[PDB]
């Protein structure tokens, strides 16, 4: 893994631009800012405190590779994302048609573009009335 | 710098008087007490007694009224410039265009035209004002969030259509049934029972227990049919009452369980934002940023999604269970397949 | 063609008048209105102050009355053609049959003699009128699907007659003892308890919280003991009612869960149909077709019913539930025979 | 094949009068009426104008009720026999020494002393029938069996302590206070609030919302205290009423609920019983025979058990539901054993 | 030996006094009852005519309760040495420095100046007693463990927030405008409606359905209209009882179901303490016996945690269900890995 | 499958009776009439919903085919027919009788010929007092 | 099996004691009084319900050998009794003392004779402070 | 076994110092109370009752060797640990936090001295936030 550390510290080296080895709240919000997207403090504290575990108020790099190193596919992020579609699935039938998950996808939370949407419906068969089962997308980002 | 601090109180003021919640109520409660004293004020101004007294204090209040709700509309409009919807000029007359800020500034007009009549005393200023005292109950109307009250109370009556009619129905026969028999057993020996009006009156006041006592069965017959009916009547009469608070209490209930509903959705939502944003995911120093902010994102929005999941209610724990319970049949059917 | 319409608009007609449902109710509700425009007035006409213009507002009224009872009732026979089992001339007389159109027509047949003695005068004819007015409460009477009110009544009585039989027991039990109490202590002080009948008088209006007034106990003993025994009886009293209100929202509940789960038997009875359908499918080319609509008719049938059984209740989830779980316990003892 | 048909009439009064179920609850409430139809007589009787009349009546109607009463204690002393332990002479004095068959011989002979006595028309004979006539109601004391009605109150009381007790206190305090501050301002101004305790009168009178009127507040400070006050009043001193139906329902539900439990007990016990029976059958043409017997018995024994064990609560199912579930947990533990 | 003795019966002395249970409230039930004994005495006191028996009686009751209040004080302070940290004489100023303590002897100390003012007979002594004499209701103010009932209404007023805001809101509307539809219709020919104060006075007591009398609606119109918005005034004035009675009911049962829950804390902590204490187990001959102790100990809060881990509630047996469900689930994939 | 197309095409030109390729509702109704049973156009819309797809009021035969092809068979159906079943067992003792289940047949839904109900209830062994298994029925049913 | 139908059909004549070939009511009931028991003719009229299938309201033979030939030792048995057991069992712990245990074998239903719950007591191992769990005995029963 | 049963015995020579052969409460109490640790009889009692299985008042030899040899591992210790550990872990998440678990274990039922609390924390690796699993915990304690 010794590529993959290197361009994981490569990459902390982008975020903090400095040797303090650590990125803090504003840290991170300017550089997030810098590709114009608006943050809040609030999700910034929020976030870093996702990320930090010691408390400390900052991001130490030995928790950057730790919580890189964890691959997103889990069984717990499975139940999770299967759930999460099913809040929007109707029935509770497992599918879910092309239309309600694309006003979800675009208006609910943060907001998608419209692109990005047909995106979505044009990833997957949509055929079948259009409904499509989620489950299949379920096993698609388990793959990664 | 300034500006945020700006902004900052600029969102306190609003949220705190355009949504209240705790300690904001506090305040509205404030300005309740102060309606009131208005309210309740004006009232004794009508008693011919206490007219110069109460007089002279509702003129202190309109004063203080009018100067607090002027404030409350200054910092209202003020504060609606934090939201950038209604940010400028633009905004401030789109506030003004909303239904209750409009009735906010026709009783803040209501309120100056009636000082100002105060002031000048004419006779037909006096009408005037008192039709303009009225105007002040209408903050209570704004301040429910477009008719909850009566929302609610309309659902609770549909909802139990059926025991509200039941019950309508029964009682209105007892009282026309209860009403003739006593009007018959009683319409020559009691003079107040001269006419089925009369005794219709009677029937009124007293299934609802109420016994004014202006009329009243004077006949032994007449007393011992109007008891036996008023048994029946009187129940019949105070079903509506409790089945209106039961179907108040569980129709709060289910608006509560479907409110924790729908907070599942944005979280859901914006998981399955950040999920896919992290399979897309996958400069390329600039590409791993945006793969790390995205995968971080996802972590943070499933948990908030996990901590919105708790079951709020037994049905809900046990849908949640009957979802596992079929993704159990599945795994040991396909299990009972590989055996 | 034209008869596809005249079959549309009939069945439109007879499910807006016998069977309402939504904003067929409203044309019912108008009517009721009119019912009431009716004895209200009649009411008023027992005033011999306003039997003036009380007696000609009820003309006019039972003018208007008529005219719309009458279009009712043709239209409804004529609506009556629509279903095969009551079309032509048969069907009319079949339909004239039921208790509820013969009261229709009793009730509009009182009407017009109302009309006509009300145009002759006759002092006779006057009491007859005062019968015939009573006769407009059995449209209500009607308005009924064959004593719904009434039964539920009943049911929800007799569901609780242990509580109500309990209340009613310990009220009366009061009622007694507190009256006889009362009377003995002011037997002799206070003049309108002069006979134990009277003091019974007074216990039943008090323990009802009527409180008419015209008896009250006067001396301070009586007064001590009146108000000892009311805050129990008073209670009491106010029991039923309670009891009553619970037991409606209660029967209301499981009468609807009992209608869903009979919103059941239909589509399954027609799933398995379909399903048998089928299978006795398996000219060559028409016993294909037959193949072809009953497969057909068998996925739209378990559309249906799949449709059909969500849970309502927790219980009836948990049921299909341990359904289930009893599928799970006949595979896991198998794989571990397996095993 | 006499003895027969004597023993089945004998149990079908004794299970008529005895342990009433369906049909045999008519004869009981006949006899009711009859029982208000002496009391109501004998209240009557009190008032001097129908003394006469309401004294005839109630001779002709008690002795109609000591002939029906005389005839159902003759039958069911009759109808004891039915049982082994109370048949013969040593039966019917078992029967006699039962507290409520004495009551019922006691009232007897009241009645019929009370029927010699208006023979004789002695003075003294009259206080004697009036105390004879109350004598009349231990018939009803007798009907429920061993306070069932007092049992359910009780036990609903003190199941509901703490709300009762609550609301005892708090209407308690708000009487106190309402009636003290009222008497403070109207004990001067209003002569029927000229001591604390008519103030307390009237507000015992007021928050129960019997409102007899002989007491109201005078001075608009008065009026808008008591107004004030007393809207708190009515409320707490109207949620025992509520707390008690409540708790009737819940009590009267749990009590069905053990009942259906209690069901189990017999059925259960016979089932462990044939089972044994058949277990330890394993001339031997005798045995067999017994073998067979045994082996039936326990058939039978299972059906009724599997019948009685239907779920009757969502609880129950669940439990149930539990004892399935650990069965599953170990064989799945086993399961994984083995593999 | 002694000591032994002394301890015991201290601490029966004050779990009977401070924490009652069972038995031990008949003790506090008798001295309430003494309780009203004096209040009502002082009560009938305020009577001119039985103010001189009242005044003997209270003087003696007085007497009696000053002496149990000091036994009761006394051995309140006696047995608050049981535990040790009131243990001594620092530990009786300790307990009497308790709020509660410290009410009762201010409220001991105001009888014995009661009974010395009256020995005395100073009339500034009259006033003082008569202040005095409420100071007795404090009992009742110090017997609930810190506002345990005003804790639960408060609490059940929050938590049915809306539905009373509804009703209060809807019920005040009625009021206001039944009220003044009443006051226009009546304003001249009845005398008793003659300012606008009146007619809010009679809505307010005839939608509590009080019903005093003093205020009728007189002209037909007037009749009409007061009885057509009574009946809902009537409902919505009622609403809030019933759902004060349901929050009342809720509430309990929830402080019950948590108490059930912290019932598992003290006895789950004692197993996870003895479970280490086992552990940390694996002279010599001492260090066994230290094993044999602390496994003992681990058998004894185990047989303790099972004991309490009883399903109260149906969500609570479902929720370890779900447990149960999710080992089962983990079990049932592990196995389907390894086949 | 080429027989089986073929017969599934031949089937379609009898249904549809033309060159268009398509059966709308009248076309079906027509065909459906011709066997004397007197349809409703309420479920003919209902059927021509549950067979087309693309939702252009017509089923085309590629969809034919589709929905063809698919087996009656399939666990969804087995259970979907269970409870079915079930909704008629009175005490879900898995055993019905021979008489609710013939009036219920007869009665309740679609009508059932007499001669049928005599067909049903003597397909299975009716032996032991009158009740028989559904379950067997169910598996009859899944055979196929 | 031949002598074990040799054997039920010399219990069925000792039954019946006549060539009818069937046994009503009257005739079982005579034979069982014989043996001294006292029985009630409703349970007679339930005994014969529960054995003849046919609803002819006597008992054929070979329905006779059908409910006999099946053994006692069935699942349906296993769940039963356990659960008969557990309706006793309180706290469900699967634990009986051998103290209600006897009394609810003595008092309740058809009263047992005191020798015949010492028998009950006697047949497990009552050690371990009079707790014995009824799972050996339901055990035991399956045995047969 | 020889050697744990000659230790056993020793245990209960040293336990009730005598040749009775058996502890009674008082015995029980004052070797308890030797250590130095105020006992109060009620729980000797209810430790006799939870020793002694005769009914007798006292302990036999027997029953000691026989709830000794019995060793701590159970499943049905191991659910009741899992159980007893789950009340104090809000959201039933399997993770419990270093300073909840800290206060329950000095403070709640028998008080823990604070340096037993350190052993307590420092015993597993309390990484992770502060939030360790107690399924490692019940698992160590099963391990004995
Ligand atoms: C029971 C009974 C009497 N009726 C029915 C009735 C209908 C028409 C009449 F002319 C007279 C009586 C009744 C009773 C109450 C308490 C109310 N108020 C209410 O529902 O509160 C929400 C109403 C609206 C009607
Ligand atoms: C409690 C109490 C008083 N009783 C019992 C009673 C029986 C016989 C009497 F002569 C006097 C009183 C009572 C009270 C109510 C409210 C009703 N009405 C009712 O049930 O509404 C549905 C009845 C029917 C009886
Ligand atoms: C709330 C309130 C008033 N109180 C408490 C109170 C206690 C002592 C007093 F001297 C005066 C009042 C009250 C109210 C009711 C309805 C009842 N009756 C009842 O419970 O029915 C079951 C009782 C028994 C007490
Ligand atoms: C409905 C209605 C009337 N209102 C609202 C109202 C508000 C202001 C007013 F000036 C007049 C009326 C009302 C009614 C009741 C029974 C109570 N008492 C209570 O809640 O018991 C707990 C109260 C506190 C208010």
């Amino acid at each position: 893994t010794e590529e993959q550390i290197a361009e994981f510290k490569e990459a902390f080296s982008l975020f903090d631009k400095d040797g303090d080895g650590t990125i803090t709240t504003k840290e991170l919000g300017t550089v997030m800012r810098s590709l114009g997207q608006n943050p809040t403090e609030a999700e910034l504290q929020d976030m870093i405190n996702e990320v930090d575990a010691d408390g400390n108020g900052t991001i130490d790099f030995p928790e950057f590779l730790t919580m890189m190193a964890r691959k997103m596919k889990d069984t717990d992020s499975e139940e999770e994302i299967r759930e999460a579609f099913r809040v929007f699935d109707k029935d509770g039938n497992g599918y879910i048609s092309a239309a309600e998950l694309r006003h979800v996808m675009t208006n609910l939370g943060e907001k998608l573009t419209d692109e990005e949407v047909d995106e979505m419906i044009r990833e997957a068969d949509i055929d079948g009335d259009g409904q499509v089962n989620y489950e299949e997308f379920v096993q698609m980002m388990t793959a990664k | 710098r300034r500006n945020v601090k700006y902004r900052r109180v600029q969102n306190y003021l609003y949220n705190v008087l355009e949504r209240p919640r705790g300690w904001a109520f506090i305040y509205h409660a404030f300005v309740f007490l102060l309606v009131f004293g208005c309210l309740i004020l004006s009232v004794f101004s009508t008693i011919p007694e206490h007219t110069k007294l109460a007089s002279s204090c509702l003129l202190i209040l309109e004063f203080v009224m009018i100067v607090v709700f002027g404030l409350e509309f200054i910092i209202r409009i003020w504060s609606a410039g934090c939201c950038c919807r209604y940010r400028g000029w633009q905004g401030r007359l789109r506030f003004a265009r909303k239904p209750f800020c409009v009735i906010d500034t026709i009783v803040l007009i209501a309120s100056i035209a009636v000082v100002s009549a105060k002031t000048q005393g004419n006779i037909f200023a006096t009408s005037a004002l008192r039709s303009l005292r009225f105007l002040q109950i209408l903050r209570m109307v704004r301040m429910d969030r477009r008719g909850g009250t009566w929302k609610l109370l309309g659902s609770v009556v549909y909802a139990h259509s059926k025991e509200l009619i039941t019950a309508w129905y029964i009682g209105f026969l007892v009282l026309i049934f209860s009403s003739f028999l006593v009007y018959l057993v009683e319409k020559d020996a009691n003079k107040e029972f001269s006419t089925y009006a009369d005794a219709l009156w009677w029937g009124t006041i007293t299934l609802t227990t109420i016994g004014y006592g202006d009329k009243t069965p004077l006949t032994w017959l007449g007393r011992l049919l109007s008891a036996g009916f008023a048994l029946l009547g009187i129940s019949f009469f105070a079903l509506p009452a409790g089945i209106l608070g039961s179907g108040f209490a569980l129709k709060v209930q289910e608006q509560h369980r479907q409110k924790h509903f729908e907070k599942r959705r944005n979280p859901a939502a914006n998981l399955i934002q950040c999920v896919w944003r992290s399979y897309a995911a996958d400069t390329p120093p600039l590409k791993t940023v945006i793969r790390a902010i995205r995968i971080m994102k996802f972590h943070v929005a499933k948990r908030k999604f996990k901590e919105t999941l708790r079951p709020y209610d037994v049905k809900d724990v046990i849908e949640q269970y009957s979802a596992g319970h079929l993704d159990m049949l599945c795994r040991i059917k396909s299990l009972q397949t590989r055996v």
